[PDB]
C-alpha cells in the first residue's frame, strides 16, 4: 500500500525516453503498465497542419514551376511535419524561398509560441527556373478528424498530428524492504518532440481523473 | 537473416497482452506483410 | 548531366559522345500531370532525381503511378502477426490500426469524371449561362459570371457544378406550382434548369475542367481561361527549352 | 426487454395465426382506438405487439372483440 | 464540357483489403493503436490477420 | 453496398452507416417529422436531410432501435442469403454483420 | 476463431504451473485464473453448481 | 482543446449481488480504454480476507477420505473454500468449527471477523477442522511461498463489458460503455468500483495539475 512518487525520467535521447515512477507490488505493475498505455495512446493533444493556401496554384494537384517535388508530395510532407505549440490553438505561417537550393524545416518563419523540433526533415528542392509561396494555417485538435467531417483558395488537409508513436512496459523485481516481490516498470516513451513526456503522462492524468471521478 | 538481426529465428517472438495484460504462455508470430490495395470499395457500389 | 529538376518538366544534357553535329543538347520530357485513367483513378508522374548528376541509357527519370525511385511500389507496409483478434478477423477478414488512418497510407484518391452536354434543341438553343434560375446562394458564390465553378474549389455532395439551362414550352403548369410561385414572388420562369450534379457519398476537390466547342461558334469565358492558361503553359515550357 | 417469439412458438406451436393477430393488434394500436397493455419501453407498435402475442394476453376472440 | 472532380477518399470501416496470395479481406472498424498485441521491444502490431 | 463483419453486436442486432440510414427510412422519418411537429412539410425535410443537420439523427434513432431490415446477398444461393436484423448508428459507408450468419 | 478458443482452452495439460490445485467456484476460477499465475490447461480440481 | 465530461445517465441493478451500470457520453477511444482499465483493475488485484490454511481432523493428505459425511472430503474442502470472509479489526484469525446438514453460522468467531454468507451449506450429517484467514491484497497460490491451499480476497466474481456505437447528435465517433458485473454479496457493485477506481485516483492524483 505505496502511492509512486519520485519518478526518474531517463532521456537517453531526443525522441526515447525511459520512465520508472516506482516498483509496486506482485500483480500490480502490469496493471498501471497497461492502463497507462491504454489512455496514452488513444488521444493526446498535438498539432498539424490542417489547412494550406497556395497562392502560386489553385488547387493541391497540378505542379509548378521551381518545385521539384509534387503538390501531393509537399502536402504529404507538411502533414508529417512535427510542430510545437505553447499557448495558441491556430496561428499563421508563411514559407518563401528563391534560389538553386533545397528547404528544411529550419527555414519557416517561426514566432514566440511556434517551435520546431526537426531539422533534417528536407520540405523540398528548389531550382532557378521558378519559385514557390503558400501559407500555412495548423490547428491544435484532440483526437482524428477528417477533412470531410470538419473562398476558392482555401483548400482542406485532415489532420494527421502523432504526439506519442513507439511505447511499452518492461517489468523487472525489485526490492525496497517491504514486500516479498516489487515489481518495477520501465516505459519507454518515443515522441516527435512537440511536448513534454511528463506533461503528456500529467494530461492522461488529468483524463483518467475526470473520467473516474464520475463513477 | 533473422538470427542476425536480434530476431526470433522461426519467428516466435514474446508478445505482451495490451488488452487483459496477462502473459501469454505460448510465443507468438508477426511480421510484415505487403499487401494490395483494390478496386471494390464502396463509394462506386452505393446506391442510395 | 542534369541541369535542372522540375515537376512540370525534366531537361537532360547530352555529352559529346552520342550526339550528332548540330542541335546538340534537345532533351524534353513533360511529365503526365494529374489527368483520368479508364477506371476513374488519377495518374501522375514524381521525380526521383537531382540537380547536378550523371544518368545513363535507359534510366528512370520521373516514376508513374504505384512506382517509386525506378521500381515497381504498389502499396505499403505495416506490422502484421497471424492471430484470431476479438472475431475482428474472423473467417478471413481484416483489422487495421490507426497508423494507417493517421499517417494517410493506404488511402487512394480517385478522379470522377461527369461528362455534361450542352445540345440544341428545336424549341430553343442552350448555351452556358450563369443565370440559372433556382440557384442559392452557396451554388451561386461557388460559380463565376461564366457558369463554371473555379479551379479548386470544395464540392459538396448536392453541389451544381455545371451551367446548362433548358427552355420550355406549354409545361401545363398545376395551381399549386403557381401559388407557390406567387407567394414567393419569384419571375414565372418557362426554363427548366438540367444542369447534371454530383451523385451521393462523393465531397471532393475539382482539378480542371475540359471544354470543346464547334467550329464557328460562341466560346464561354472560362473556355477561353482555360485556352489562355494553356498557351501560357505551352509558351512557358518552349521558352524554358530555348 | 428484446423480441422473443419463442414464447408463442413453443406454446401454440403454429406459426402462422400469430403473424394475422399481432398484424390486427398493431392496426388497432396505430389506429389509436385500443391502448396497449404491457408499457412501452421505447420501443414502435411492432414490439408491444409481438409481446402481447408473446405474453398470451390477447386471442382471436378478444382482438375480434377489440375490432 | 467535362469537370474533373478528385474525391479525396480516405480509411473507411469496410474497405476491401488483400495480400499478395490471395487472401481476400475486408476491415472491420478503426481500431487504436494499443489494442493490437505489443512485443517488447516498442513498435505494435498494426493488421492482423 | 459491401458489407464487414462486427463482433461487438449481438444477434437481434447490426451495424448501419447513417449515409444509407437517412434514405432507407425516409417515409418513416418523413411520418415522423410531419407528427412530432418539427416540420409539417417535405421539401424543407429533403433539404434538412440532405445538408446533414445536428437533429437529424436524434429525430432518426427512434427507427433504428426496434426496426426490422432486410440484407439479400446478389448471389442467391439459399434461402438463408435474406435475413431479419436491427441497425443502430455508426459512421462511415459500409454494413457491419452478424459474424455467425 | 471460436473453435480455437475452445480448443486451446479446454486441454489436457502434463506440465503447467498449479498443476494440482483447488478452485472454489466457477466465478473463483474465473478470478484465479486471470490473476497471471494459473494457467488455461491445468489438472484441477473444482466442484460445479450444476 | 475540449475533452467531454462523461455523466452517469442509468444504473440497471437486477439484484443485490449482480448489477448493470452504463456510460452513454464518451469519446472514441477513452471508452473501451476505461472499460478494459476497470475489468483490469477488478480482475488482478482487490484488499480483503479469505481463507489461506486449512486443517483436517483424521486426513493428512487430500486422497484420505473421513467417516461421518455423506460426502467426500474434496467435497467438504470445495464446500469451505466458497466462502466470503469480511473483517478489519486483525490481520491473521484461526476459525474454528467442532460439530459432531450444518450452516456457515456454525463456526466460533469473535466480534473482528464478520460472516456475511450465513447460509452456506458446508457438510451433511449422516467433524473437526481449523481454518485460518489472513489479509491479502493479490492472488496468493499455493506454489509461491490439505495444508496450503488457493484463497480469493477480491469481492468481485465476474466482469464483463461490451462497447457499442450510441447516437451521437455533435459528432460522428463516439461510442458507449455497456458492463456487467457479478459480486459476492458483500459489497456492493458500485462501491466495488469506486474503491477499485481509488487506488488509480491516488496513484495519479498528486502527480496531475
Amino acid at each position: 500500500f505505496l502511492t509512486p512518487r519520485h519518478i526518474d525520467v531517463q532521456v537517453v535521447s531526443q525522441t526515447r525516453a525511459k520512465i520508472t515512477l516506482e516498483p509496486l507490488e506482485r500483480g500490480f505493475g502490469h496493471t498501471l503498465g497497461n492502463a497507462l498505455r491504454r489512455i496514452l495512446l488513444s488521444s493526446m493533444p498535438g498539432c498539424a497542419v490542417v489547412e494550406a493556401e497556395i497562392d502560386g496554384v489553385l488547387h493541391e494537384y497540378s505542379a509548378i514551376e521551381g518545385v521539384q517535388e509534387d503538390v501531393i508530395e509537399i502536402l504529404l510532407n507538411l502533414k508529417g511535419l512535427a510542430i510545437k505549440l505553447h499557448g495558441r490553438d491556430e496561428v499563421t505561417l508563411t514559407l518563401a524561398k528563391k534560389g538553386s537550393g533545397v528547404v528544411t524545416a529550419a527555414d519557416i518563419q517561426l514566432d514566440h509560441d511556434v517551435e520546431i523540433i526537426n531539422g533534417d526533415h528536407v520540405i523540398a528542392n528548389l531550382a532557378d527556373n521558378g519559385a514557390l509561396n503558400m501559407k500555412l494555417k495548423v490547428a491544435r485538435g484532440r483526437g482524428y478528424e477528417p477533412a470531410d467531417a470538419r473562398s476558392i483558395g482555401r483548400l482542406q488537409l485532415d489532420a494527421s498530428f502523432s504526439p506519442v508513436r513507439r511505447v511499452s512496459y518492461v517489468v523487472e523485481n525489485a526490492r525496497v524492504e517491504q514486500r516479498t516481490n516489487l515489481d518495477k516498470l520501465v516505459l519507454d516513451l518515443e515522441t516527435n518532440g512537440t511536448l513534454d513526456p511528463e506533461e503528456a503522462i500529467r494530461r492522461a492524468a488529468t483524463i483518467l481523473q475526470q473520467q473516474l471521478a464520475a463513477f | 537473416m533473422l538470427k542476425l538481426a536480434d530476431l526470433p529465428e522461426s519467428g516466435q517472438m514474446r508478445l505482451f497482452d495490451g488488452r487483459t495484460g496477462n502473459q501469454f504462455e505460448r510465443p507468438t508470430t508477426v511480421g510484415y506483410m505487403y499487401m494490395l490495395k483494390l478496386n471494390h470499395l464502396v463509394d462506386d457500389k452505393m446506391h442510395a | 548531366v542534369i541541369d535542372s529538376v522540375d515537376a512540370s518538366r525534366v531537361v537532360v544534357r547530352v555529352a559529346d559522345d552520342e550526339v550528332e553535329t548540330g542541335e546538340a543538347g534537345v532533351d524534353i520530357y513533360n511529365l503526365t500531370k494529374y489527368t483520368r485513367s479508364n477506371q476513374n483513378t488519377c495518374i501522375n508522374q514524381r521525380p526521383l532525381v537531382s540537380k547536378g548528376d550523371v544518368v545513363a541509357r535507359g534510366d528512370i527519370l520521373a516514376d508513374g503511378p504505384s512506382t517509386d525511385m525506378g521500381e515497381l511500389a504498389l502499396g505499403q507496409n505495416m506490422r502484421v502477426a497471424f492471430m484470431p483478434w476479438n472475431g475482428f478477423n474472423f473467417e478471413d477478414s481484416i483489422c487495421l490500426s490507426e497508423r494507417v488512418v493517421q499517417e494517410d497510407r493506404f488511402t487512394t484518391i480517385h478522379i470522377q469524371e461527369l461528362t455534361c452536354v450542352a445540345r440544341d434543341t428545336k424549341l430553343g438553343p442552350e448555351e452556358i449561362t450563369a443565370d440559372i434560375p433556382n440557384v442559392g446562394e452557396a451554388a451561386l458564390n461557388k460559380l463565376d459570371e461564366a457558369g463554371i465553378v473555379y479551379v479548386g474549389a470544395e464540392v459538396q455532395a448536392g453541389d451544381i457544378l455545371v451551367g446548362k439551362v433548358t427552355p420550355k414550352g406549354e409545361t401545363q403548369l398545376t395551381p399549386e406550382e403557381k401559388l407557390l410561385r406567387a407567394i414567393f414572388g419569384e419571375k414565372a420562369s418557362d426554363v427548366k434548369d438540367t444542369s447534371l450534379r454530383v451523385p451521393t457519398g462523393t465531397k471532393g476537390t475539382v482539378i480542371d475542367v475540359q471544354v470543346f466547342t464547334r467550329d464557328g461558334v460562341e466560346r464561354d469565358s472560362r473556355a477561353l481561361s482555360i485556352e489562355k492558361m494553356q498557351l501560357d503553359q505551352i509558351r512557358k515550357d518552349l521558352n524554358e527549352e530555348f | 426487454a428484446r423480441v422473443t417469439v419463442e414464447d408463442c412458438l413453443d406454446n401454440v406451436d403454429n406459426r402462422f395465426e400469430l403473424v394475422m393477430l399481432a398484424t390486427k393488434r398493431a392496426r388497432q394500436l396505430a389506429t389509436g382506438g385500443k391502448e396497449p397493455k404491457v408499457a412501452w419501453e421505447n420501443d414502435k407498435p411492432t414490439v408491444v405487439a409481438l409481446r402481447e402475442i408473446a405474453s398470451g394476453l390477447v386471442d382471436e376472440n378478444v382482438v375480434q372483440q377489440e375490432d | 464540357v467535362k469537370v474533373y472532380l478528385a474525391i479525396k477518399r480516405r480509411i473507411q470501416p469496410g474497405d476491401k483489403m488483400a495480400g499478395r496470395h490471395g487472401n481476400k479481406g475486408v476491415v472491420s472498424v478503426i481500431m487504436p493503436v494499443e489494442d493490437m498485441p505489443h512485443d517488447a521491444n516498442g513498435t505494435p502490431v498494426d493488421i492482423v490477420l | 453496398s459491401v458489407i464487414t463483419v462486427g463482433p461487438t453486436l449481438r444477434l437481434h442486432q447490426c451495424g448501419l452507416p447513417k449515409k444509407m440510414a437517412l434514405e432507407l427510412f425516409k417515409p418513416f422519418i418523413f411520418g415522423k417529422l410531419e407528427g412530432r411537429g418539427m416540420a409539417t412539410t417535405i421539401k424543407a425535410a429533403k433539404k434538412m436531410v440532405e445538408r446533414e443537420l445536428p437533429e437529424v439523427w436524434d429525430v432518426l434513432a427512434e427507427v433504428i432501435r426496434e426496426h426490422p431490415v432486410l440484407l439479400n446477398r446478389a448471389p442467391t444461393l439459399h434461402r438463408l442469403g435474406i435475413q431479419a436484423f436491427e441497425p443502430v448508428l455508426i459512421e462511415g459507408k459500409a454494413i457491419q454483420l452478424h459474424p455467425l450468419v | 476463431d471460436v473453435v480455437m478458443g475452445l480448443y486451446y482452452m479446454t486441454r489436457e495439460a502434463i506440465n503447467a504451473k498449479g498443476e494440482g490445485m483447488a478452485f472454489a467456484d466457477l466465478q473463483e476460477v474465473d478470478r484465479a485464473y486471470r490473476s497471471g499465475q494459473a494457467s488455461l490447461h491445468a489438472r484441477v480440481k473444482v466442484r460445479i453448481n450444476e
